């Protein structure tokens, strides 16, 4: 399973 | 238990942060009701400095309810044009 | 715009995670100077910053504290309130 | 101008 990762 | 307010004085722009998770997310990594969570913190970067951590559930973003937010939807709350920017989080 | 915030430090006993410099037998506005912030220490969460000056430290006022007289009052014998000024 | 400085 995999999440997005947003950078900010 | 406790909620904690964490906040950071932005230059703005860059927040040295990283979210995952979201209501429109079935699941997260980590604690188990949805919700939008940092998953990074730069190590010199504004948030680290500022006492935010891995593993803080977004509870609000000033004053603005993230709890049930999509992802999205807390990218643009965290994205709200330049002023402190306080957060509301829980360690679970 | 200035503010002035109680802000609260729930101490282990070991470090607070933050420096000081000056006091009242140093030249160089009242208070102590918090110098450095470790990002990954007490004083980082519970929302301290550099540049913040310590003006109380449970109900001990601080104002015109000298060096060792401010690092006695936050190392007081173990809930740290602390009166912080920042601009 | 040196200021001594404690870390807490």
């Amino acid at each position: 399973p995999a999440w997005d990762e947003t950078n900010l | 238990g406790s909620v904690e307010e964490i906040r950071l004085p932005r230059a703005g722009g860059p927040l040295g942060l990283s979210i995952v998770g979201g209501s429109d997310h079935s699941s997260h990594p980590f604690v188990q009701e949805p919700g939008v969570f940092i998953s990074k913190v730069l190590p010199r970067g504004l948030a680290a400095r500022s006492g935010l951590r891995v593993g803080d559930r977004i509870l609000a973003v000033n004053g603005q309810d993230v709890r049930d937010a999509t992802h999205q939807e807390a990218v643009s709350a965290l994205l709200r044009p330049c002023l402190e920017l306080s957060l509301l989080v829980r360690r679970d």
